[PDB]
């Protein structure tokens, strides 16, 4: 499972959405 | 290992932040708590939603991933009871039996307008189990949290 | 209130309480 990378502290918000939703499949994915 | 999203919903000035700030941190920032729930250590997520509308379709996407919503009214604000109708179904229409458990939240004040039956009539109406909570005490604050959990599994 | 990402060799522990304070952070600016 792709770890997604931190976004950035510049990240738009939705790119921050984005990466909040790939964030949680990861964690689901690795549990 | 399990993890529970739970969202808490209500009016303005119910108590929404005041239970997450007392289950997380024990006062009267983090949204995560490892609790054990009957032998079993869980992880509870807690979205604390805001009582202003503001009529946002984004919100209702990030309430969408919760498995579980405590409604919230606070017992001395009978319009605070009123507008539980529409959290209920603001709930169901986010999600498309959507796990709940009414909260009857500032239990310590001493003038209730809404009455424990009056709240519990409602409860088994909708079929969802009913608490009496405060944030100020901490009373009944864990079996809320611990209720909905049941109530998703 | 936007939460720092806690780097990229983050625990899966640090990951989750970063995740919930994202969720938080995302639904409050709307
Ligand atoms: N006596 C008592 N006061 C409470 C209790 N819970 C919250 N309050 C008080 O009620 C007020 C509002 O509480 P708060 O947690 O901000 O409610 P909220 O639902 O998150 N407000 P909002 O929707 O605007 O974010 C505060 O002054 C708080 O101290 C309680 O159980 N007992
Ligand atoms: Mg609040
Ligand atoms: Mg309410």
């Amino acid at each position: 499972p792709r770890r997604p990378r931190c976004p950035g502290d510049d990240a738009s918000i939705e790119d921050l959405h984005e990466y909040w939703a790939r964030l949680w499949n990861y964690l689901y994915r690795v549990a | 290992m399990t993890e529970y999203k739970l969202v808490v919903v209500g009016a303005v000035g119910v108590g929404k932040s005041a239970l997450t700030i007392q289950l997380i941190q024990n006062h009267f920032d983090s949204y995560r708590k490892q609790v054990v729930i009957d032998g079993e250590t869980c992880l509870l997520d807690i979205l604390d939603t805001a009582g202003q509308e503001e009529y946002s379709a984004m919100r209702d996407q990030y309430m969408r991933t919760g498995e579980g919503f405590l409604c919230v009214f606070a017992i001395n604000n009978t319009k605070s009871f009123e507008d539980i109708h529409h959290y209920r179904e603001q709930i169901k229409r986010v999600k498309d039996d959507v796990p709940m458990v009414l909260v009857g939240n500032k239990c310590d004040l001493p003038s209730r307008t809404v009455d424990t039956k009056q709240a519990q009539d409602l409860a088994r109406s909708y079929g969802i189990p009913f608490i009496e909570t405060s944030a100020k005490t901490r009373q009944g604050v864990d079996d809320a949290f611990y209720t909905l959990v049941r109530e998703i599994r």
